[PDB]
């Protein structure tokens, strides 16, 4: 089944989200120009965890929380969160 | 004035009027509503301008210690009726 | 911190339910001798309801407080000091309950 | 100067020199003394320190505090013990009050002056009931001045004012039954705090 | 008694007296009431307070009275530490919302700035 | 007042009514307000 | 540099440049004061502050004294408290009697002042003046008998308001302040000088002798309708609001607030929905049942699923509320969900939090030099960001630039072009003011919502965006200090674009729904022409102007005063409204109505408790539970990266906000457009 919003909780000072953070420095501008229609938000808030909500069809929330993750563990969660 | 609702109802005369379709009048069948026939509002009309000589006057609304505070009512605007806001007794100046 | 006359939780609970023997024995001698209309049964019913309402506590302290408020009960209600409509009050019998599910509260009111 | 009442300062150092001597007495059970303007002496104790210091003040010699006045909780929520109970107290010989307070909240009580005053037989069955603070000791502790079933200690603050019971009368039990409250017209609360400094020196520090 | 110790939080939620519609439902704020603008003052700012959560207030259907069925709407509970009210919330058993003390940062206001050789703060005025 | 009369103004009574209750003139009491929440009306003609 | 001053014996290190006043706050004891606001600039005229200053004869003011060097300033002494008694039977002297009278009862601060501070008995026997009143406008009645000539209104109006307007004529006794001439004093912030205004003078003309502030009760909320998102006070009495006043927050609103918001409470009390109506068979709006109309509602929306359900929000509506419509129309799994005002989609729309936020603080507007505004008019369109920019204008050397639509401002404003192509010529680089920046160390540009209403609003985002990517190749910067921003004049376009709906009509035009159904949009964009004949459009709220007589089913909602609801300014910072008189009627909260749609529904929504609400906001967008604090927030490198690819070209016209004049800036979003208030100010203005 195909997906409808990503959706990126940060945390901007937490060492557990320094992959996450990698990421979106470095390699969100071609994630965004694969896939300009569906949007990927990316939400920041101080002292909370990692968070990668996505949003398919019916409602469906499924949730990835990523806390001491790195930028290929990032990016692998991302690769089998847009595969299904 | 006192005036009608097409219901029958006396106009209150701050504006209280009850709609047609309301169910506050059923107080007001075998009873009576009161309305003062002294409306307030137009209790002022028939009080006279005061022309006076003072470019300030002063106020207290007859007695002294009897009425209002003795307060002080400018009277320069001559095209405006200076009027004392505790009673309403209308001053003009002289000239 | 300086606990009430139970110490701990073993003999709160011993102390509750010696105060619920005292009430189990003083519910028929109420309903017979206050000229009541309530069923027994649906006194001792009403007693353990109150007592599950106030059972989902820990603290020692606020259990022998309440066991202090039952004893004050139990004492107006042996001596007849708590009449027909005072033990009556309990029962709630001229207001339903407000409704647990969320569209008769939405109509029902501005109820959160 | 007639608008002032006039302050005569040997009732304020005789009071002294004797709140002194209650804090020499009782070192261990007395925690602070306060000889406050208005000339009266307030001996602050402990919640372990109301038997053996109302024994003192009531059998003592130069003491002779023998009548209780009154036993009296007043609820300040912002400490850790809220109810500061007082006892006041009379001296038939030397003319004089002592105002003990001591601290309690509702889960650490007091022993209760029954077994040394029994003016306060009563007055623990009123701030019981009154405030929720339990009494050890006492003969039959209960609620007497709210209802026979009033859940609830009205003179809290944390209590509200209008209250949580209101009672009606029925036809349908016959009976006088208890309803939840709700008000014809509501209870106009105020706010009557002026926003500028009334007292310059009872000004709390920042 | 002989001293306890038990590892709890302390609870006085069924000895209030209050209903359980007047505990679950509810939300009280822990707030620094804010000055009343038309005054410059301090002494309402100074104390920590605590109101309830304003529930409904109907018209009275016989002349128009604020008819209500809260009774802790006129509730304010004053206090003097936020740490002192959030352990008096706790210990009530409601939900709180806290905000803290929006204290005035103190400003650069000097007499001498108002009349200037090259800035755009002159007054006009006098 | 036959020997010193009060004083007499225009707006006063000139027959004191009685104490009235359980009669047809009768006082009941009302709101002496005006409707504070102005409804919002429908329109008299349809969208199509 | 620190000084160390006594106030009666204490320890005080505070540094230079001070006042007496400012010295003693730190102590907690307050002088008092009547000429002195804290946020205007001092002026001894008063005289009430003073006090002695250790054993110098001569007692001195505290508003103009900086305390030297070792000062005990004797603030409880016989000589101040004479000074003090002195100066109010002074003031007291000329001051008619009019306490009854007067609308500050229990606010007015010389009450008060007299009451704690002043004598007991007046020796005064002799007249007091008199001064003609004026005709200010229909907002601020003005009472001049009154006035204490204190000069706290001419300092705001010519320093903040910027108006240069209520000036003393006279001296003495007969010097009296106001307009000279019949000047209708009428700018936007005018209602900030009734409450700058310690004496009952001038005071509002709406909330003239309905209640009193000791009977009012004080409730605490945030503003809408202004995207500034300022604290208020909501006074009520007995469930009826009252007034509104501002509330401190010396980020937002430091003790302002606009005209608009502070005089449209009397909108929340006329032409209001109290009850739902339906759809009749004649063709009527007739008033039905909630468990009629949410059971229509729920009948054409299980027959109508997939991607024809959509839904337009905008302008008062809470971010909790589009939690709950968001939610409901997932799970029936069309994301059509659209807003009133547009802003661009083509890149980064919903996504990014530097595209759409104020990313320069509010607070950090005075920490600035060049200040670039493209497109609206700040004077209208968030009248307190202007504030805010006015005093950073005054207190530092800032300068201004503004690009399209030259309007007066309160200042001189630089003006650069009436063009969205000298964006392009400063992004390639030949004006001058590219050299003006290069001679600056902070700039920052505004690009406010009005601006992307256009056509070419993708064509401005990209081209202010690569001109701002240049500015800071030119100026070097901290990280910390971004410098792309944008302001708002709808509160609810901000928490929407937070919460992931997709802004402009741009999926309403591209697929028409076969149900659209619209929550508090009133908008002069979306009507029954892009649309299907029957189309089943709820109003899913209050106020009805446009969506209301132009609708199907109407469901009352609750407003800005009658919800515990989140709302997010133009900075990310999110508050809650705390209800303060709840909605009349049938009329309940936006979440309840929607979540009690999706029980009647075959839906099952998971809220039961608006904690729960909250918890799920928490799970959606953990920004907007998170209160009083602008969350820090970056990546404007990435969104540079990705609107660089973005090819849109701009077409020549003069970029106009819809907020030209004052005329039309007293009637927007469905309550100012209800009210007889600003009827009468925009009656008051074009006459
Ligand atoms: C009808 C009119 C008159 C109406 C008159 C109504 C009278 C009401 C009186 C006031 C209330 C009353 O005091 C409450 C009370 O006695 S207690 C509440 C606390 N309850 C607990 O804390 C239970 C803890 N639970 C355990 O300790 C263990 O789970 C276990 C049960 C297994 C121990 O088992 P063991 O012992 O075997
Ligand atoms: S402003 Fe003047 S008239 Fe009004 S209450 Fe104060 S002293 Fe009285
Ligand atoms: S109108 Fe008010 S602010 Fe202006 S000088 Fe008079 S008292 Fe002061
Ligand atoms: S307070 Fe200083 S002169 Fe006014
Ligand atoms: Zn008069």
């Amino acid at each position: 089944l195909g997906l409808r919003e990503i959706r990126v909780h940060l945390c901007q000072r937490s060492p557990g989200s320094q992959g996450v953070r990698d990421f979106i420095v470095q390699r969100y501008v071609e994630l965004k120009k694969a896939h300009p229609n569906l949007p990927i938000l990316i939400r920041e808030c101080s002292e909370v965890q990692p968070k990668l909500w996505a949003r398919y069809a019916f409602g469906q929330e499924k949730t990835v929380s990523l806390n001491n993750l790195s930028a290929d563990e990032v990016t692998r969660a991302m690769q089998n969160v847009l595969s299904g | 004035g006192v005036q009608v609702s097409p219901s029958g109802e006396k106009i209150t005369h701050t504006g209280q009027v009850y709609d047609e379709k309301d169910y506050r009048r059923v107080r007001f069948v075998d009873r009576q509503k009161e309305v003062n026939e002294n409306f307030a509002i137009d209790l002022i009309a028939q009080q006279p301008v005061n022309e006076v000589e003072h470019r300030i006057i002063a106020c207290d609304g007859g007695g002294g210690a009897l009425g209002h505070p003795k307060v002080y009512i400018n009277l320069d605007k001559e095209t405006k009726t200076g009027t004392c806001g505790y009673c309403g007794l209308q001053f003009k100046q002289h000239h | 911190v300086k606990p009430i006359f139970s110490r701990d939780l073993n003999e709160a609970k011993r102390r509750v339910r010696e105060l619920y023997r005292a009430w189990y024995r003083e519910v028929p001698n109420t309903v017979h001798l206050m000229q009541l209309d309530i069923t027994v049964k649906q006194g001792r019913d009403k007693v353990r309801e109150m007592f599950m309402k106030n059972a989902h506590v820990t603290d020692p302290r606020v259990v022998d407080l309440l066991v202090i408020k039952g004893k004050m009960e139990l004492q107006e209600t042996i001596k007849v000091w708590k009449q027909r409509t005072h033990v009556m009050r309990f029962f709630h019998e001229t207001e339903t309950p407000r409704p647990k599910d969320f569209l008769s509260k939405f109509y029902m009111g501005h109820d959160p | 100067r007639p608008t002032v009442r006039p302050r005569s300062d040997v009732t304020h150092k005789q009071l002294s020199a004797f709140g002194e001597y209650v804090a020499e007495i009782l070192p261990k059970y007395v925690q602070q003394v306060q000889v406050s303007c208005l000339d009266e002496l307030e001996i602050c104790i402990h919640p372990d320190g109301v038997i053996p210091t109302l024994t003192f003040l009531r059998d003592h010699t130069n003491a002779q505090f023998k009548s209780l006045a009154d036993l009296t909780a007043v609820d300040v929520p912002t400490r850790q013990n809220r109810f500061e109970i007082v006892y006041n107290l009379l001296s038939l010989r030397f003319n004089s009050r002592i105002r003990v307070k001591t601290y309690a909240d509702e889960l650490t009580p007091i022993d209760s002056i029954v077994s040394v005053h029994i003016a306060a037989n009563w007055y623990e069955r009123e701030v019981w009931d009154m405030f929720g603070v339990f009494f050890f000791n006492h003969p039959d502790l209960r609620r007497i001045l709210t209802d026979y079933g009033f859940e609830g200690h009205p003179f809290r603050k944390d209590f509200p004012l209008t209250g949580y019971v209101e009672l009606r009368y029925d036809d349908e039990v016959k009976r006088v039954v208890a309803e939840p409250v709700e008000l014809a017209q509501e209870f106009r609360k105020f706010d009557l705090n002026s926003p500028w400094e009334a007292f310059p020196a009872y000004r709390q520090p920042p | 008694t002989q001293l306890i110790t038990v590892d709890e939080k302390l609870d006085i939620t069924t000895l209030t007296g209050v209903p359980e519609e007047h505990i679950k439902t509810r939300k009280v704020r822990i707030f620094v009431p804010a000055r009343n603008n038309m005054q410059s003052g301090v002494n309402n700012t100074k104390k920590w307070k605590m109101e309830f959560d304003t529930r409904e207030r109907w018209e009275n259907p016989l002349m128009g009275w604020a008819s209500t069925a809260d009774p802790l709407s006129n509730m304010v509970l004053t206090f003097s530490a936020k740490e002192d009210a959030i352990a008096f919330a706790e210990k009530n058993g409601w939900s709180y919302d806290v905000e803290e003390k929006k204290v005035p940062k103190p400003k650069s206001k000097s007499y001498g700035a108002n009349f200037s050789w090259n800035k755009r703060t002159r007054v006009s005025t006098k | 007042p036959t020997t010193n009369p009060p004083t007499a103004r225009k707006f006063i009574w000139t027959n004191h009514k009685f104490n009235v209750s359980a009669t047809p003139e009768q006082y009941v009491p009302y709101s002496t307000t005006r409707k504070k929440i102005h409804e919002w009306v429908p329109p008299s003609t349809p969208y199509k | 540099n620190l000084i160390e001053v006594f106030v009666d014996g204490q320890s005080v290190m505070v540094e230079p440049g001070t006042t007496v006043l400012q010295a003693c706050e730190k102590v907690g004891m307050q002088i008092p004061r009547f000429c002195y606001h804290e946020r205007l600039s001092v002026a001894g005229n008063c005289r009430m502050c003073l006090v002695e200053i250790e054993k110098a004869p001569k007692v001195v003011a505290a508003c103009a004294m900086p305390v030297m060097k070792g000062w005990n300033i004797l603030t409880n002494s016989e000589k101040s408290k004479k000074a003090r008694e002195g100066v109010m039977e002074f003031l007291l002297a000329n001051h008619p009697l009019d306490c009854p009278i007067c609308d500050q009862g229990g606010e007015c601060d010389l009450q008060d002042q007299s009451m704690m501070f002043g004598s007991d008995r007046s020796r005064f026997l002799e007249g007091k003046r008199a001064v003609e009143d004026k005709n200010i406008g229909p907002l601020v009645k003005t009472i001049m008998t009154r006035c204490i000539q204190c000069t706290r209104c001419i300092r705001f109006a010519s320093e903040i308001a910027g108006v240069d307007d209520l000036g003393t004529t006279g001296r003495g006794n007969d010097m009296q302040v106001g307009t000279y001439i019949e000047k209708m004093f009428m700018s936007e912030l005018s209602g900030n000088v009734i409450d700058i205004c310690p004496v009952g003078a001038l005071t509002s003309k709406p909330y003239a002798f309905t209640a009193r502030p000791w009977e009012t009760r004080k409730t605490e909320s945030i503003d809408v309708m202004d995207a500034v998102g300022s604290n208020i006070v909501v006074s009520t009495r007995t469930g009826e609001v009252m007034r509104i006043l501002p509330r401190m927050h010396e980020d937002i609103n430091e003790e302002w607030i606009s005209d608009k918001t502070r005089f449209a409470y009397d909108g929340l009390k006329r032409q209001r929905l109290t009850e739902p109506m339906v759809r009749n068979e004649k063709g009527l709006l007739t008033y039905t049942s909630w468990e009629d109309a949410l059971s229509r509602v729920a009948g054409m929306l299980q027959n109508f699923e997939g991607n024809a359900v959509a839904a337009i929000a905008g302008g008062l509506v809470d971010a909790e509320a589009l939690v709950a419509l968001k939610d409901l129309l997932n799970k029936v799994d069309s994301d059509n969900l659209c807003t009133e005002e547009i802003f661009p989609t083509e890149g980064a729309g919903t996504d990014l939090r530097s595209n759409y936020l104020l990313n320069t603080t509010i607070a950090g507007v005075e920490e600035a030099d060049v200040v670039l505004l493209v497109g609206t008019n700040p004077r209208f369109e968030a009248p307190l960001f202007n504030a805010r920019i006015r005093k950073s204008w005054l207190h530092n050397d800032l300068k201004v630039a503004l690009i399209g639509s030259p309007v007066d401002l309160t200042y001189r404003y630089d003006h650069l072009g009436d063009s969205p192509k000298i964006l392009q010529d400063i992004a390639s680089g030949r004006h001058s003011f590219c050299e003006v920046l290069k001679d600056a160390k902070k700039p920052m540009v505004v690009l406010g919502s009005s601006a992307l209403q256009r056509d070419d609003g993708a064509a401005i985002l990209v081209a202010v965006s690569n001109m701002v990517q240049k500015i800071r190749v030119t100026t070097g910067v901290a990280a910390e200090w971004k410098v792309m921003n944008i302001l708002h004049r709808i509160a609810s376009q901000v928490a929407a674009l937070d919460l992931g709906y997709k802004p402009g009509v741009e999926a309403i035009r591209k697929n028409p729904p076969k149900m659209l159904f619209l929550l508090g949009a009133d908008g002069g964009c979306i009507t029954r022409q892009d649309l299907p004949k029957d189309c089943f459009i709820v109003y899913q709220g209050h106020h009805g102007d446009v969506g209301a007589p132009m609708a199907d089913v109407i469901l009352p909602g609750a407003a800005y005063t009658e919800k515990s609801a989140t709302y997010v300014n133009t900075e990310g910072r999110a508050q809650q409204t705390k209800v303060a008189v709840t909605p009349p009627g049938l009329a309940r909260e936006d979440w309840k109505i929607i979540r009690a749609l999706s029980e009647i529904a075959g839906i099952t929504l998971p809220y039961d408790t608006l904690d729960q609400v909250r918890n799920r906001l928490e799970e959606v967008s953990p920004n907007l539970v998170r209160y009083d604090d602008i969350e820090e927030t970056n990546y404007f490198q990435q969104a540079s990266e990705l609107a660089k690819l973005v090819n849109q070209e701009v077409l020549a016209d003069p970029l106009v906000p819809p907020q030209l004049t004052i005329k039309d800036f007293y009637m927007t979003d469905s309550i100012s457009r209800a009210s007889q208030t600003m009827a009468k100010c925009v009656k008051a203005v074009t006459e």
